[PDB]
């Protein structure tokens, strides 16, 4: 390794990349406290996918938001998640949407 | 460096 | 991990979809740089060669920052643009210095009379 | 002597390993007419390489919907596709595009996607 790890999730911050909690712990598992230069492009790799991911779930709801500009259930999400756009498996469905109880401040969360 | 702009806009014809 | 990412792809990887991971980890592959890993490796790279490609494209990005950070040192204008005359006297005063016309004649061939974009013209010129 | 500069723009582009698409040059001639400077000429070129990177985002979603790897979408499923992800298109612009490639119901989303 070369550059430790919150100095990585600090440079991918401000590259407007923002790295996910589960990210963080992740690459650790894998590399240690510090990461290799080829390491350290797939953990931006991974970052570039949480932006993605984010932007792209919370156009999802925009699509199925015609309850004004509010939110949705934990149902009808869950059915979005899982039967409809099956992003994510039913158990990760259920578990993530224990942390509640609005959609794009539940996208910016479960980064 | 300045010396590679310079080399650019001749190599521009 | 990408939640929307299919299950295909291997035999390579073509060069425009490297391009394109380049540009998203905050880079800017050029024409010049995707044409020099065409001859040498050719339409489609290998993990290795993806990486090589890739180091290339930090090279030119941080060639590029060294090149606007320069033009901004002359940016008595607050920001953004440059005249033609400072741009004409910091091509003609330093390095292998343009003849007077040389100096004209690209400046000319760039754009508006007066007001030059010097961070798309480093984009330009590399 | 000057009979435009969008056709002799595209040829360049093509000179330097870009390929423009019919979209691509019906854009830039609604921006800036019927010819370029030299910095709408760059704009041009950095437009044809953000098209083909959404493009990219769009062939990721269509295969993400295509359980059964099929290759094949239908219109519908694509319109839905095409007006939320990527730079959304509007409903009017999605299927507008849907049936100039068209004839039948199911697409290809593979020969969509380098056509457009």
């Amino acid at each position: 390794g070369k550059l430790r790890i919150e100095d990585a999730s600090h440079n991918a911050r401000k590259l407007g990349l923002a790295p996910s909690s589960t990210d963080e712990k992740k690459i650790r598992d894998l590399y240690g406290d510090s990461l290799t230069y080829e390491q350290y492009l797939e953990y931006l790799t991974m970052c570039v996918h949480d932006r993605d991911n984010m932007e792209e779930l919370i156009k999802m709801f925009s699509h199925f938001d015609n309850n004004s500009s509010g939110f949705l259930t934990k149902n009808q999400m869950k059915n979005i998640l899982t039967t409809w756009g099956d992003a994510l498996t039913e158990q990760e469905a259920n578990d993530a949407l224990n942390a509640f109880s609005n959609y794009k401040l539940f996208c910016e969360d479960i980064l | 460096s300045l010396m590679r702009v310079q080399a650019h806009i001749r190599k521009r014809m």
